[PDB]
DNA sequence: TTTTTTCGATCGTATGTTGTAACTATCTC
DNA sequence: GAGATAGTTACAACATACGATCG
């Protein structure tokens, strides 16, 4: 079982797999990583019983099938110690593996690979492939609305829905809603799943500049994404999610159109004297006029006036400036359309150019 | 290693200096006085630069080693002071001190200040190596018996006429706290330049700041001084001491007394003391306590202790101190109507 | 625009200070002889005058005329110090500046020489609230104090401070003011304020002060408000009755005297206040236990019961021990039975009546 | 649609406050004379109305007509204070604002002058929940606050506050309201609300209130809900007055007379009626206790149970203690 | 009190005066900039109880005399947030400050200007003028030698000395002493003062490479610097700075001229090969030869041999790598000259071309 | 010539270390 | 003269140690 490894190739995958691994083992073998050889590739896998990450590296020299477990810390230290450019020779000799770095021979303890909690058989309920750009855009536009720590555990993640030839990401936290839709060009069964925060953030982290498409397959209880030479597998909350379309206001009478940059600057300027803890502002909308008022616990007040395209009845609405600013920043467009019904109803925000993504904010009642 | 006392350091320093000095003890006053005297003598001998560090694994030894190896731009004969941890040196600290010992040279003067070292802590390679060229100072707080002598010596040094009654009052009020005694003497001297410290003058300018330990409370109980025991218990309560330590300290002595009294009817007392490995100085007090009370007492005391422990733990009550005072009175020759004992 | 008596009436010279004779005499002698320690610490109970004495010492040190025991109070430095506007007087409030980065900015400014005064006084109040690293920095500064810098420290609980700071500072403990001194000060203040008063009202206010003159001034203000510009004995009695909290001892005394009407009145008063009944029983049991201990030995009481020491000692002297034991047993049984009683007030009333009249029958062998 | 009675019937003037005569008189005298302190502490049981009195004092201090013991209640300042919108009434929730950072911020923002009113009133509620660091920080500010700053404190457990904080404030302790005042207030409120009621229902509600008037209002709301718009004796007895029936007294008398058959018949009748057994034992114990009190003091029995007074007195004359 | 200015003109002085101001000041008023309009000028003052910065701006619009205070952070943020090219009109109404920019309004709370601390007026002792480049060179030459934090406070700052037509800067930290000198060009009374680290840092920050002359006034305990429209006042630390002249060797018998770049690169290579901390570097100099060896206890002695222009008696001396590296880096030239007397003696280093800058270092004891 | 105290769950203050995002400076196009 | 890449500073989140209250 002779394996020749180059430090340059081995460096980055080792750090990637060791990333999720933490100091606290919680199990004798959890800290250890599984190294296996199949055909002409070597797979290094690491998991913490919640998420699994496996990286594959091509092999050219002749070899035979095998699989073992190696501690992560010792292997990382050995790799770091060796000078850059060194070639590592790894052999299997009994219960302890042999590492031959030049004239230095090291014996590393090996635990049986049959006891490693690694998934053996995978069944895909729905599988597809997409460019990294689309997935990155959807995640970036829908991530900021996820709840962090809430009693409603089903709100602590992102809802991925495949419908016909459309992929939809939904995020909610009880006060704001973000929905994004994008065509995929393939017909898929109607299916909805929930991915927790950890899976989404890990997927975003591992995702890089669009070079090759990534393939995502979702089964009964798990989701596995393969990109380049990495595969990341996670499990799902499975707690059911509220229907977003119900949350969206029905028949919004009042429509307003404005410039994204002007509104962003106005909100940023008004937020200077806004309440630090609450960050509350008041909007008075009248015919082709929008007045933004901010108050402070120190009795300070700020007022701004802007010109917009509006023709409905005068309205006064309270809002949280931080959420509006986040929505405007994520939207990243030129013209913004706001749909509202009354002073005690949620307000929807979209782009005049296209309706690919929508946001909803619930006003604060004083 | 030259062993000395804080009252014999000025003569030694005048005779000459030494490579290193070690100050171990408990009383802050004597330790700081010795430190000040040593630093003053060193400055008189040309030691200008002084640096202080607190020994701690968090603290970095690299800076100390660099200072020892480095030489000042326009100074010589540097002084280094190390404050040992209260718990005591650790193996890593022992290794660091051993490394430092080699770096020591003529110009560098090392002064170590900290709590008294135990038998295991005293046994150290660096300590043994430095013993050949080290001066150690024993700083132990004087006992109540030795306190009046120290107070009289202090009064004589400052040119103050202190009466016996005033000496007793000062010893009682500030027992175990020499710093308070020194500050009180300074304040009294400032108040009356004549220096005639009569009893009323001291009584009108003294406050209660005594410091005690559970062992003192147990010794007072064995002696039978009810007033002293109550005063010690009140002081311990005021300073915020957990009653668990008091209970466990009293339990050992109470059980030992019970066992000795039970076995005293068949064996000589000296043989029992030898078997139980009691301190020689404590034998007289133990015998007096045994002869002072009979088996009728030391049995209700166990009931009181058990009930107090149960109240403390099961019920999480707050009347522990009252029960402790009652037990203290019971151990002393008092009636103790026994309704509280709940026999 | 009437001003608060405590705020309006503040000491301005050592003569104005009431009591604390030893500390004032020591400070005056030290200033006269030129013996000025590099660091002073002031300790005592609330309202004893730590801050006032510290400010007077600061005035004395930097007085234009000289380093005098009694500051003139007329020169510019004295007036600025009194108004808190003196350039070299720094009043650090450690309570709101426990952070290390806040104390370091001042211990660094210690370097600069005083602009006007001889000394750059650093008055640190509530010093016991500083953090450990702040204590370390203060220890360094006290280890190397410039000759032109002085430190004044005030703390109600000096125990919290490290022993090193105490060793490197001269301590002064202020005794609790006596009843007569507080009464005389109140009488003087009221006479200077042109407010009618009665001797019994002053005596009651002094007793309620409990050694804190500030509490005495606060109670005087409350009495003036209630009495409509007059310190009448009726108003003081009403206020004390409303805020009285010695109901447990009064109940014990009534039970000893076997006066049912007084017991019922005290129970009604406690019910109006809302005092917890089980807590009341626990307090009564503790009082009985301490009275028994006093009977065993007079040294049972210390400074903790100084407020009601006289009544406790009188009860110990008068009541035979057996009656105390019987009352203690009855109250203990009542406490045991309280949970099952329909009402805690009902249980307390039953227990008190049983102690008054119904003697328990001691079980036979 | 209807708002709760407790919130609706909040005293908006010193005349609407029930009881607490001493505190109101002291505050009125202080305001009239002009001797205004900078630190007031209010203590007492629950529902006595410490917060209401604090709000009334805040209205009195900041009124466009001047510092008056009887605020107009019509000027914009009074209206804003009543609606909880006044800019110069900083209300602090000490229960949530416990960390010392909030106290430091408050003390840092205490020097600026008020916007419109003549004072900047800081009303800290539930002050007993603050940590020691907050108390220590607030000490000096309470000692020498700016002239335009007033502090008002309210708590239920003043025993856990630092002694210095207590020394630095004017204390006012409110006492629990008696039965008669609670009954009168309930009668007035029901008359204003145009709801039928009966005297015994009000008596039972007042007795069950136990000092706290908010408890009385909550029980009144429960009675109104149960009775379907009316406060009837039966409706109140259904939920609260399940006890206090002549059956308990009859059982006590039968037991005193050793009439086993009568006791058994009464037990059977109570079982048929569906009477809670623990409540029956509680009532018997209460009756025995009140008879004992009558034996001790003839004035123990008040008018509350006057309907049975005579009978009770008889049991006091015959039965030995 | 009112005025009207432009954001572009007011942006720079706000940043200049708001630099040191920050954190939580001991007094709240110290956290507010003092703005005073008078004599057709606007003066912005910022103080920290030990240093003061004043900026002056000319007014070309109608205005009224007055003075007030405004929080630094809020005012700076408001000014920066406005669109470029906008004009700011400020007015004082009641106890509040009103700011207008086009159709945007802001209200801020203020404090009376009377309570603002005022630095006591003092009479200058030595007043002169100096070009910016000379002061920049002095500060650069005598900055790294200062002690960042030392028990001896007087060593924290640096010594500024005037003598005849010479201005000298001296810095030290107890182990190395750096001295630089420049010709003033004017005859001034001899006088020495000490400047704290904060003062010199602020002075260096104030300079912007312009040609405007610097007016320097030194009094009994304070130093004032005028640069263009900026006034910087600082206090002088009281103490007794050690005499630099005595520290300098009286007559070093041994001299060695070498190449600055060669020594610098040799020291850098030794440090890279000697990344381990503790210990120093031992250099043995012989006739036209130098041998540098790391003083590590067990690490391999990777000694390096270099050729220099030396012919004197050979000797071995130990030095701290950091001090020599800092001296070489600070003295950026091509050739250096090192003078010494014996083994136990301070070694002086200077430039073979000019003797203006000198660095004397005590050898590490061994 | 030497002796070391109950335990679980919850709340608050202060310091030190690491990682990510936002803003600034320098080199090459 | 402007844009892209690399480096520095500031803010937020996590980890460790110490102290206090009530059941
Ligand atoms: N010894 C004293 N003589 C006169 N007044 C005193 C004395 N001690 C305290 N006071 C009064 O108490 C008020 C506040 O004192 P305070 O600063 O609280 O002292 P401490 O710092 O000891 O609490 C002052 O206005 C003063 O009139
Ligand atoms: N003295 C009173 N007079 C009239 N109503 C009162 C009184 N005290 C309390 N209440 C009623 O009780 C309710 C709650 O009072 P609250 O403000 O909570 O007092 P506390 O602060 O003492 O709990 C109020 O809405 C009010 O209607
Ligand atoms: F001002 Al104080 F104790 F109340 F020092
Ligand atoms: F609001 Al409260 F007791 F004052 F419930
Ligand atoms: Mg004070
Ligand atoms: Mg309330
Ligand atoms: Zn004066
Ligand atoms: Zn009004």
């Amino acid at each position: 079982m002779k394996f020749t490894v180059e430090r340059e190739h081995l460096l980055k995958p080792l750090q990637q797999v060791s990333g999720p691994l933490g100091g606290r083992p919680t199990l004798p073998i959890l800290g250890n990583l599984l190294l296996q050889v199949a055909d002409g590739t070597l797979s290094l896998t690491g998991t913490d019983l919640e998420m699994e990450m496996v990286a594959r590296v091509a092999l050219v020299q002749p070899h035979e099938p095998g699989a073992t477990t190696v501690p992560a810390r010792k292997f990382f230290d050995i790799c770091r110690g060796l000078p850059e450019g060194a070639e590592i020779a790894v052999q299997l000799e009994g219960e302890r593996m042999l590492v031959r770095s030049g004239r230095s021979r090291f014996s590393l303890s090996t635990l049986p690979a049959a006891d490693f909690p690694n998934l053996d058989d995978w069944q895909s309920e729905v599988e597809f492939t997409l460019p990294q750009a689309t997935m990155k855009r959807l995640i970036e536009a829908t991530q900021f609305s996820m709840a962090h720590q809430d009693v409603r555990y089903y709100l602590n993640g992102m809802l991925f829905e495949t419908e016909g030839e459309e992929l939809r990401t939904v995020a909610t936290d009880g006060h704001r809603l973000a929905v994004c839709s994008m065509p995929i060009g393939q017909s898929l069964p109607s299916h909805s799943v929930i991915v927790p925060r950890k899976g989404v953030i890990e997927l975003m982290r591992m995702l890089d500049g669009g070079d090759n498409p990534l393939r995502v397959q979702i089964g009964s209880n798990n989701i596995r994404a393969h990109v380049g030479d990495f595969i990341f597998t996670s499990k799902l909350v499975d707690g059911r999610f509220p229907d977003y379309r119900r949350v969206l206001p029905k028949n919004p009478d009042k429509h307003l159109e404005a410039g994204c940059d002007l509104l962003k600057q106005a909100f940023a300027r008004a937020a200077i004297l806004s309440n630090e803890k609450f960050r509350g502002v008041r909007l008075y909308v009248s015919e082709n006029q929008l007045k933004i008022t901010a108050n402070n616990p120190e009795q300070e007040e700020a007022e701004e006036i802007l010109d917009v395209t509006y023709s409905g009845a005068e309205m006064e609405i309270g809002f949280n400036v931080s959420y509006v600013l986040d929505v405007l920043n994520a939207l990243k467009c030129e013209n913004v359309r706001m749909m509202l019904t009354d002073s005690v109803s949620s307000v929807q925000i979209e782009d005049a150019a296209s309706q690919s993504a929508a946001y909803v904010v619930m006003p604060m009642r004083l | 290693m030259i062993r000395l006392y804080p009252e014999q350091l000025r003569a030694q320093l005048n005779e000459g200096l030494r490579a290193a000095y070690l100050l171990l003890g408990n009383d802050p006053l004597l330790l700081q006085e010795s430190q000040d005297a040593v630093r003053q003598v060193a400055a008189a001998q040309g030691f200008e630069e002084h640096h202080t560090f607190s020994i701690d694994p968090n603290t970095d030894w690299n800076a100390i080693f660099s200072l020892c190896q480095a030489m000042s731009l326009f100074a010589s004969r540097q002084t280094l002071l190390l404050l040992l941890p209260e718990n005591g040196p650790n193996a890593a600290i022992n290794e660091q001190l051993l490394t430092l010992t080699g770096l020591l040279h003529d110009d560098l003067l090392l002064i170590v200040r900290g709590n008294k070292l135990s038998k295991a802590q005293e046994n150290a390679a660096w300590f043994t190596a430095l013993a050949n060229r080290s001066v150690q100072v024993t700083c132990q707080t004087p006992e109540q018996a030795q306190l009046p002598r120290w107070v009289a010596a202090r009064a004589k040094q400052l040119n103050l006429e202190l009466d016996d009654a005033a000496n007793q009052v000062l010893c009682y009020c500030y027992e175990g706290n020499l710093l308070a005694l020194a500050q009180a003497l300074e304040r009294l001297s400032l108040l009356w330049p004549d220096g005639k410290l009569t009893l009323p003058r001291v009584e009108q300018a003294v406050n209660d700041a005594a410091h005690f330990t559970p062992f003192h409370w147990v010794d007072a109980l064995l002696m039978g001084k009810s007033k002293r025991a109550l005063h010690i218990l009140q002081q311990l309560r005021l300073e915020g001491s957990e009653p668990v330590i008091l209970l466990r300290t009293l339990q050992r002595e109470l059980l030992l007394l019970v066992n000795l009294k039970r076995q005293s009817a068949h064996t000589p007392l000296r043989a029992l003391f030898d078997k139980h490995r009691v301190w020689q100085n404590r034998r007289g007090m133990m015998g007096e306590a045994l002869n002072r009370l009979s088996q009728t007492q030391l049995r209700q005391a166990v009931q009181l202790l058990t009930r107090t422990e149960l109240t403390l733990k099961q019920d999480y009550g707050q009347s522990v101190w009252a029960e402790l005072e009652g037990l203290s009175l019971l151990l002393c020759h008092k009636p103790l109507a026994d309704v509280f004992i709940d026999g | 625009s009437y001003q608060v008596l405590a705020r309006k009436w503040r000491p301005q010279t050592f003569a104005d200070v009431v009591g604390q004779e030893h500390v004032l005499t020591a400070l005056a002698n030290g200033l006269s002889l030129g013996r000025i320690h590099h660091a002073y610490l002031f300790s005592g109970t609330r309202g004893v005058g730590k801050t006032s004495i510290a400010r007077l010492l600061a005035k004395g040190l930097n007085c234009e005329t000289g380093i005098t025991a009694t500051p003139c109070g007329v020169c510019d430095n004295c007036r600025e110090i009194e108004q808190g506007r003196f350039v070299d007087l720094i009043e650090i409030d450690a309570a709101s500046r426990t952070k290390v980065e806040d104390t370091r900015d001042l211990l660094d400014n210690v370097q600069y020489a005083p602009a006007r005064g001889r000394f750059k006084v650093y008055l640190i109040d509530e010093v016991h609230m500083l953090s450990r690293h702040s204590f370390n920095a203060l220890l360094k500064t006290l280890e190397e104090p410039p000759e032109h810098v002085k430190f004044l420290l005030a703390t109600t609980d000096p125990q919290k401070l490290p022993v090193t700071i105490l060793s490197r500072c001269l301590q002064f403990h202020l005794k609790a003011l006596d009843v007569e001194q507080i009464r005389h000060q109140l009488e003087h203040i009221l006479n200077e304020e042109h407010i009618a008063h009665e001797p019994r009202a002053l005596q009651l206010l002094a007793r309620a002060a409990e050694g804190s003159l500030r509490d005495a001034l606060s109670l005087t203000d409350q009495a003036i408000a209630s009495g409509d510009g007059q310190v009448s004995t009726q108003a003081v009695s009403a206020m004390l009755g409303t805020l009285d909290d010695d109901q447990a001892l009064s109940l014990v005394e009534a039970m000893v005297e076997a006066n049912g009407e007084r017991v019922m009145a005290l129970i009604n008063e406690a019910a109006a206040r809302g005092i917890e009944w089980e807590a009341l029983l626990v307090e009564m049991l503790g009082l009985l236990h301490r009275i028994a201990m006093v009977q065993l030995s007079p040294a049972a009481l210390g400074n903790d019961m100084a407020a009601i020491e006289l009544r406790m000692r009188e009860l110990a002297r008068t009541i035979p021990p057996t009656d105390i034991q019987l009352y203690y047993q009855t109250l203990l049984i009542g406490r045991k039975e309280l949970p099952y009683a329909p009402d805690r007030r009902m249980g307390v009333e039953m227990t008190l009546l049983r102690a008054l009249a119904f003697h328990p029958r001691m079980p036979l062998p």
